[PDB]
RNA sequence: GGGUCGUUAGCUCAGUUGGUAGAGCAGUUGACUUUUAAUCAAUUGGUCGCAGGUUCGAAUCCUGCACGACCCACCA
RNA sequence: GGAGCGGUAGUUCAGUCGGUUAGAAUACCUGCCUGUCACGCAGGGGGUCGCGGGUUCGAGUCCCGUCCGUUCCGCCA
RNA sequence: CCUCGCAAGAGGUGCACAAUCGACCGAUCCUGAUGUCUUCGGAUGGAUUUGAGUAAGAGCAUAGCUGUUGGGACCCGAAAG
RNA sequence: GUCGAAUUUGGGUAUAGGGGCGAAAGACUAAUCGAACCAUCUAGUAGCUGGUUCCUGCCGAAGUUUCCCUCAGGAUAGCAGAAGCUCGUAUCAGUUUUAUGAGGUAAAGCGAAUGAUUAGAGGUUCCGGGGUCGAAAUGACCUUGACCUAUUCUCAAACUUUAAAUAUGUAAGAAGUCCUUGUUACUUAAUUGAACGUGGACAUUUGAAUGAAGAGCUUUUAGUGGGCCAUUUUUGGUAAGCAGAACUGGCGAUGCGGGAUGAACCGAACGUAGAGUUAAGGUGCCGGAAUACACGCUCAUCAGACACCACAAAAGGUGUUAG
RNA sequence: GUGAUUUCUGCCCAGUGCUCUGAAUGUCAAAGUGAAGAAAUUCAACCAAGCGCGGGUAAACGGCGGGAGUAACUAUGACU
RNA sequence: UUGACAUUGUGAAGAGACAUAGAGGGCUACCUUUAUAGUUUC
RNA sequence: GAAGACAUUGUCAGGUGGGGAGUUUGGCUGGGGCGGCACAUCUGUUAAACGAUAACGCAGAUGUCCUAAGGGGGGCUCAUGGAGAACAGAAAUCUCCAGUAGAACAAAAGGGUAAAAGCCCCCUUGAUUUUGAUUUUCAGUGUGAAUACAAACCAUGAAAGUGUGGCCUAUCGAUCCUUUAGUCCCUCGGAAUUUGAGGCUAGAGGUGCCAGAAAAGUUACCACAGGGAUAACUGGCUUGUGGCAGUCAAGCGUUCAUAGCGACAUUGCUUUUUGAUUCUUCGAUGUCGGCUCUUCCUAUCAUACCGAAGCAGAAUUCGGUAA
RNA sequence: GGUUGCGGCCAUAUCUACCAGAAAGCACCGUUUCCCGUCCGAUCAACUGUAGUUAAGCUGGUAAGAGCCUGACCGAGUAGUGUAGUGGGUGACCAUACGCGAAACUCAGGUGCUGCAAUCU
C-alpha cells in the first residue's frame, strides 16, 4: 500500500505531549553484529564436534512481512513506531489516486 | 483407528449430580469494570458521608 | 511415498536442469510479472525501455 | 473445515423482520435505564456497533453500569456443571425494558394500597395470588335453552 | 442400467431439487403433462376420475411416463382422441443419487468403500403423499366406463397400491356439479380458454360490467 | 457371457443436439479436343435394415430389434 | 472406479495461465514470369481462439458445467 | 455474650469467616514544592495501573495415612546400542 | 552327476567381527550369521501384553470438554470418594402456576418476493422473424418467437409473507416499598438528578404452587478420558446386527420374575427369614393356575398361534363371512 | 564392463558424472596487508584450491517423439 | 587436496603493486603512458 | 650419490569426502498406501425453531486488498423499464416519467444499509498515545478478532455528536535468539571516566503439522513389542451387482394382446458370483484348484404318468407331480 | 374542528383514478445590489409580502378499487405435535387415551389516532 511521507501524529517526549508533524520512514533491521551475548553463546556452542547444535528453520509459509513505520517528530527529533497489516506492495512515497479517470489504453 | 469423535451423551446426568449451583450474590456488589468516573465520584461521596455520621452523631 | 522428478529449462540462463523430491515438501516458487515496456533506440550494450 | 465465527448460524436471527426495515425508531433511545433494572436483549442487525453475541439473543438480565450510549448487563451463562456470571456491554439499541418487572412493580404498588385500605378497615388482607380454584357449586338455567342433542356424523367422501 | 425403484421408494431423505447448488442433472423422462383435447372448454367434459395415491412414497419419472402412455393409448384407440383431457397432477423435482461401484473385480482400484459417499445424480422423481392425486381425466359422463378401465390399466405401472376414486365438480376446477350448474344458469361464469374464470363481489364494479354483462341485468 | 458405441445414396463421409436431406467418389449426359484421357459443368440415385410413444410431425428423441466396433470379466 | 491434462485460419502450432491486440509455417487466392505447369517475384484475404453459462471497464485466455480426445493409478494379500 | 423482656420478641456488643469501599508499603506513569558543587534534590499530591504485600504476627520440628518427582522404583518381558 | 584334473583330501600355516574369507548365495566364519561368540555397561528402555496374594462394612464413577509429532498415551476440566469447616430452616429446586421475552423448525404458502415449473385464453409490436395480399407504406391479413394481463397444475436442506407443539430466558419483593431528608472532586439551567445513606413508617398470608433425610463452604486425591443398545428426531448410504449425530432411558457396573433360550426389551432392582398382596407374563399337558364364561371368524392333499423377535410384497380367487 | 567362435557394435555430450597441457580478476577461508578508531574492534581491497565460465569423452551412467495431408476404384501411403 | 605460519639457513639478479612529478585523453572519475626518493609481492 | 630450504613433518584454515559414522522419514485416514485436508480459520445448510453439536456430509471462501475503499461533514438517488433528441444503430451524450432497492457497498456467503453505511464534492489523520474492564472460541488459559468505557492529544462539523481502522461476521502467531523504539533511565559487584555489553517497558524478524522439532528412501534378508481397536480366507447381517420369479400388458406372432413371445413400467425372492460391512479369530481355524467319497437341495437336463400347443405324423416347444 | 412548527406510534396513515376546500394558515409565485452557491437565481443562498392565484402541493371526500389492518363455532379441532401403551398394521403409516394446537381459504367489520406550542370566521 501507499502511505504519505508526512503524518501529524501524537508525540510523547517530555516537551511535546501533543499532535505534531512526523517524517514517515520504513523500518529496516540493520546489521546483526557479533559481541551480543546471544551470538557469542551460539558460536561457543557451535565450535568443536557435534556440528550443527541449533535448529535451522525450513518450513516457511509466509510470503510477506508485516511493515513498520519509524516516525520522526520534527520538533524534538524523538522517534516512535507504528505497524500495519501485511502486504506485497509498499511505497512510502506519494503518487496519490486519481478520482475516476480512464484506463491507460 | 476410526474412534467415536464427539457426543454430549450422559453429560446432563453428570451435571445434575452436584447440580448447577447458582452464582451466590452479595449485597454491595464488586465495582469492577464500572465507569471509572462514577467510581471516583462514589469514592469521594463515601469519604464525605462517613465524616458526617462520624463527627456529628455523638 | 511418491516422489516427483521434474526437468526444467531456465528462463534466464537457458540451461536444462533437473530435480527429484518427495511430493509433499515444498519447492519454493518464484514470482513472475511482465513489464510490457516499449523499446526505443538501443544504446550501447544496454537496451532502452519506456514504460507508458 | 468447521466454522464458528462471532455470528455463526445467524441467518434469520438478525433478520430485520418484515416491512420494518431501517431507520431505528426513536422511542428506543429515550427509554431511560436505571442501574439494577431488568432488561431483555433483542439484538438489532440494523446497528453493528455494540452488538451482542448470538447466545444472548432473547436472554434476559440485570443492568449494572451505564455510560454514554450503552449499558453493562450481567447474565448467568450455563457452562459445564455451573452458572457463571458474565458482564456484557450492549449498546442501548439492542435493549428494551422488562415488562414483567414493570408489572410486578405495579402489583407491589397496589399491595401497599391494599394494606392501607385494610388498616382503615381494621386488619385482615389475604394478598397473595392463589391459582385457579376449582370452580364452585352452581345452578344452571334451562328456561328456553334446552339440551340441543347431537349425534356422531357418518363418514363422507367429498374429495 | 437403472437399479429397481424399490431403492427409491420411500421418503428416506430430504427433498433435493435442481438448484444453483445441484445442477448437470438427468432430464425428466415425462415431458408431456397433458393430452387429448387440451383446448377443451370445461362445459364439454363434466365427469372426472382421480388416480389417488393411498401411500406416502416417491414416484420415478419412468413410472409416470409408462403410466401416462398406457392410459393415453388405451383412451385414444378406444374412445377417440378428443373424448378426454388427461392431465398429470405431479411433477418430478426431487432427485435421486447413486454411489456406483465397479462390477467384475474392483479389488485394487476400488473407489474406497464408503468414502466420498455422496453420490452424483441418477434420475428424477416426484414426492407423493397419502390421498395425493396422480392423473386427472375429465370426460363426458357417459364415457366413465373407458377412463375407469384406462386408469385401472395404468395403476399397475406404479410402485405400491394407488386407488381410483370418483370425483364430482366438473373435475378439473373446484366447485360441485349442481352448484356449478347453478352458477352457469345464473350467469356467474365467463368461459376463459380451457379453464373457467369466475365473477366476484370484490373488484371495482366498472370492470365487472365488460367481463360479466349477464349476472345483474333482468335479461339474463 | 455382460456394459458402451455405431449402423447414411452404387461405395465413402457430414448428419440438425426434433420439419425433408449436404459433400466426395462412381455412373450417365453435354462442353473441350483430330479422337481421347485429365479437366469443366449438369443430372441420376437416398423410408439411414424392423416396432412403440409423436414435438403438428421423428431414420435425426427415446427404448426395444439383428449385423459390426470398443471395454470388461473366478481365486490363492 | 477415480485423479490430472488438452481444446485455436483448410492442417501443424506459438498466442494465451499477464485481460483493456489473434501471430508464424504451410495451404488458398490474385497478378507476374513461362510455349504450359512447377520454382521463384509482388501483393491479398481467411480463425465467434471446441460448445454453453457465469464473474468481469473488458474474457480468447478468470470460474463452473456438459462436450470430444491424451495421460496417471489399478499396490499388500 | 450482655441488657430489657414471664415467654414471644426487642436493643447493645459484635470473634472467625464472606462480600465490599477506603488507608498504607513497593514497581510502573504522572507531579514537581522548600532547598540547590545549577544538576543534584526530592516534599506534598495523584492514577480504569500492577505485587506471591501491611492492615496487632502463626511458625518451627518430629511422627502417620495419602499423592508427586528423581531414582533398578509394583514384578517379569525386547528388537537393539 | 562328475571321476586326470579349475580334482579330492591329511598335517602345518595365514586371515578375526560392523572385521575376515567369499568361481557371489548375503553364502561361510565350531547345529549361531542381513554382522559370531563370552563377560560387563544392565535390573538398559517399553505411551504395549501377562500377572499383581485376607474378610467385612459404607460411599461409589467414567468412556465426554480443551491442548499435545495426540489418535492404544498424557495434561486438562467433568464425574467419584475421603477430610472436614461455617452455620441451623437458611436460600434453593433436572418441577408446575401467573406473567412476560426470544426463537424461525414440523405445518403452510406460493392467482405473495426468491427461484423451480403444466396448460391453454386474451392482449402486444411501429419495439422479432416466416408467409399470403402489394412497385412501396409508422402496410390488409395468417404463422410462430419472445413480452404484457388475468387465470391455471406443480414445488424447495442451502425460498418465505405466515407460523405451531416440545424444549428455553427472566420476575414473583427485607439486599423490599414508601416518607423525610444527609454525600460528592460525577452529572443539572436548578441542593435537578446520581449512587450511597442516618432517621421514621410497613410485618405474621413477607407478598403463587409443591418440596426441602439439613443449608451453605473449603481442601485434597483415586480411577477415568476405546464405549454400546433402545423409544422418538435425524445425515451419508440400495441397504446393513453399517457408518455419524440429537433428547431421555438403560447396559457396562445388575442379580431377581417374564420374554423357551438372549447384556441392553417388559416387569421390578436385590441385608437375612416368615407371612400376606400383586407386577409383567400366563392358566390342555410338559409347569404353578378355569379342558372357565360369553358372542362370532376360519378347513388350509404347504393352517394359525400375542410386542422387541427371528420376515414377506405387488397382484389375484361366485372358498366363506359381514357391508 | 562383457562373456567361446561367426557376424555385426548405428544416432545422441542436453542431464549426470569423469576429465582439460584451459582462460578470468564472477565467487571466494585462514593468516598477511591498508584505512579508521583511545583500544577491543570496525571497514576495505588483495585472494589458494575448488565452485562457477568454456572444451573433450557413451564397449561412462544412460537415452534414442508426435500430428496432419496426399497414387486415375476401394484401401494403403514411397511423397509433402 | 590446497593455502598460511613453524620446520629455517646463506645469496644473486630480473619483474609486478602502493606514494609524488611529466605526457598523449573522454570543467573530470579514469584510460593509456615515462620519471623520482621508500617500501613491499613475486 | 641424488635432492635441497623445496619436500617431508607439526599446527590452523577452505574445499572434497554414502568410503564411513549417527540420525531420519508427521497426523487425520469406513485397513494401509496412492488421493484429499475435513490439520489454523470464515459463510450458508446439514442441526432436529435459544445455545450446544458428528461424519472423507452438501455448496462456497481465507494467507490478500485499501492514505483511502480510513475518519468527519455536505449535496444528491440506485438497477430497470417507458417516452423522446443531428450523425445514433442493441447499446456513446442529454431530458422528463415511473421506479422499496430488483443496484452499489475491495474480495466467499449471509445479514445490514435509501435526505443512507450507496454515488459525487469539501477538509483531514483516531489505521494516534497510557493502561485496564469486557465478549467470542474457552480450561473460562493463550493467540487472533471484537464491545463498552476512562485519561490524554487530535479530526470534522454550524452544532448535537461522531471517530482508538476498513458497516458486520474470516484475513493470522508462544519461549530463546537478533533487531528497533522509548525512558537517556538501572548493572559491569575494589573506584571512576569513556567504548562495549547486559537489563526494563512497546513492537518487528517465524514456526500454514497454523498452542510453535532442524530432517529422504528401501526391505521378498528382515526383526521386536503388540493389535481382531485393523486388511487379506471362512462365518455372519446386507443386498446394489449377479442369478431367478412374478404382476401389467404396447407390439410380434398372415388374421388374432397373453400357442410361444413380450417393450415401457413394476413387486419380489435368492446366498451359487462380486461388492459393502468390520461383529468373531493376529499366544495363527493350514489360504486356489484338481483327485477321491458321502450325503443334501431344488429353480427338472434325461427317465414314469400327465395337460397346453401356431400339436395331422415325426420332431419340438410351454407347463404340472416328482429328486 | 381547521391550519402551522415540533413530534410518538409507524400503511386502520400507503398507492391507483377522480371530485370539494369559506377564514387564516401554509403553499406556489415576484426579484438578484449585498452574504452565498450553481454549467444554469432550476436547486440552495439572500431581498421583497409588495406584483398574482387555490392550477398544483397540503387537507378532506368518493370506489361492491389494490393494499393494509381487525375479528369471526370461516375453514378446523383440519394439519401438526408433547406424553403412553406386549395398540392395529407385512410395512408405509394409522387409530386410540391424556393434553397442546396452526397457515391458506371463506365471511364480515375498519381505511389513522394522538401529544407539545401557536394561531384561525
Amino acid at each position: 500500500v501507499n502511505v504519505p511521507k508526512t503524518r501529524k501524529t501524537y508525540c510523547k517526549g517530555k516537551t511535546c505531549r501533543k499532535h505534531t508533524q512526523h517524517k514517515v520512514t520504513q523500518y529496516k533491521a540493520g546489521k546483526a553484529s557479533l559481541f551480543a551475548q546471544g551470538k557469542r553463546r551460539y558460536d561457543r556452542k557451535q565450535s568443536g564436534f557435534g556440528g550443527q547444535t541449533k535448529p535451522v528453520f525450513h518450513k516457511k509459509a509466509k510470503t510477506t512481512k508485516k511493515v513498520v513505520l519509524r516516525l520522526e517528530c520534527v520538533k524534538c527529533k524523538t522517534r516512535a513506531q507504528l505497524t500495519l497489516k501485511r502486504c506485497k506492495h509498499f511505497e512510502l512515497g506519494g503518487e496519490k489516486k486519481q478520482k475516476g479517470q480512464a484506463l491507460q489504453f | 483407528a476410526k474412534s467415536k469423535n464427539h457426543t454430549a451423551h450422559n453429560q446432563t446426568r453428570k451435571a445434575h449430580r452436584n447440580g448447577i449451583k447458582k452464582p451466590k450474590t452479595y449485597k454491595y456488589p464488586s465495582l469492577k469494570g464500572v465507569d471509572p468516573k462514577f467510581r471516583r465520584n462514589h469514592k469521594h461521596a463515601l469519604h464525605g458521608t462517613a465524616k458526617a455520621l462520624a463527627a456529628a452523631k455523638k | 511415498h511418491a516422489k516427483v522428478h521434474l526437468v526444467a529449462i531456465d528462463i534466464f540462463t537457458g540451461k536444462k536442469l533437473e530435480d527429484l523430491s518427495p511430493s509433499t515438501h515444498n519447492m519454493e516458487v518464484p514470482v513472475v510479472k511482465r513489464n510490457e515496456y516499449q523499446l526505443l533506440d538501443i544504446d550501447d550494450g544496454f537496451l532502452s525501455l519506456m514504460n507508458m | 473445515g468447521k466454522s464458528h465465527g462471532y455470528r455463526s448460524r445467524t441467518r434469520y436471527m438478525f433478520q430485520r423482520d418484515f416491512r420494518k426495515h431501517g431507520a431505528v425508531h426513536l422511542s428506543t433511545y429515550l427509554k431511560v435505564y436505571k442501574v439494577g433494572d431488568i432488561v431483555d436483549i433483542k439484538a438489532n442487525g440494523s446497528i453493528q456497533k455494540g452488538m451482542p453475541h448470538k447466545f444472548y439473543q432473547g436472554k434476559t438480565g440485570v443492568v449494572y453500569n451505564v455510560t454514554k450510549s450503552s449499558v453493562g448487563v450481567i447474565i448467568n451463562k450455563m457452562v459445564g456443571n455451573r452458572y457463571l456470571e458474565k458482564r456484557l456491554n450492549l449498546r442501548v439499541e439492542h435493549i428494551k425494558h422488562s415488562k414483567c418487572r414493570q408489572e410486578f412493580l405495579e402489583r407491589v404498588k397496589a399491595n401497599a394500597a391494599k394494606r392501607a385500605e385494610a388498616k382503615a378497615q381494621g386488619v385482615a388482607v389475604q394478598l397473595k395470588r392463589q391459582p385457579a380454584q376449582p370452580r364452585e357449586s352452581r345452578i344452571v338455567s334451562t328456561e328456553g335453552n334446552v339440551p340441543q342433542t347431537l349425534a356422531p356424523v357418518p363418514y363422507e367422501t367429498f374429495i | 442400467a437403472r437399479r429397481p425403484a424399490r431403492c427409491y421408494r420411500y421418503q428416506k431423505n430430504k427433498p433435493y431439487p435442481k438448484s444453483r447448488y445441484n445442477r448437470a442433472v438427468p432430464d425428466s423422462k415425462i415431458r408431456i403433462y397433458d393430452l387429448g383435447k387440451k383446448k377443451a372448454t370445461v362445459d364439454e367434459f363434466p365427469l372426472c376420475v382421480h388416480l389417488v395415491s393411498n401411500e406416502l412414497e416417491q414416484l420415478s419419472s419412468e413410472a409416470l411416463e409408462a403410466a401416462r402412455i398406457c392410459a393415453n393409448k388405451y383412451m385414444t384407440t378406444v374412445s377417440g382422441r378428443d373424448a378426454f383431457h388427461l392431465r398429470v397432477r405431479v411433477h418430478p423435482f426431487h432427485v435421486l443419487r447413486i454411489n456406483k461401484m465397479l462390477s467384475c473385480a474392483g479389488a485394487d482400484r476400488l473407489q474406497q468403500g464408503m468414502r466420498g459417499a455422496w453420490g452424483k445424480p441418477h434420475g428424477l422423481a416426484a414426492r407423493v403423499d397419502i390421498g395425493q392425486i396422480i392423473f386427472s381425466v375429465r370426460t363426458k359422463d357417459s364415457n366413465k366406463d373407458v377412463v375407469v378401465e384406462g386408469l385401472r390399466r395404468a395403476r399397475y405401472k406404479f410402485p405400491g397400491q394407488q386407488k381410483i376414486i370418483l370425483s364430482k365438480k366438473w373435475g378439473f376446477t373446484n366447485l360441485d356439479r349442481p352448484e356449478y350448474l347453478k352458477k352457469r344458469e345464473a350467469g356467474e361464469v365467463k368461459d376463459d380458454g380451457a379453464f373457467v374464470k369466475f365473477l366476484s363481489k370484490k373488484g371495482s364494479l366498472e370492470n365487472n360490467i365488460r367481463e360479466f354483462p349477464e349476472y345483474f341485468a333482468a335479461q339474463a
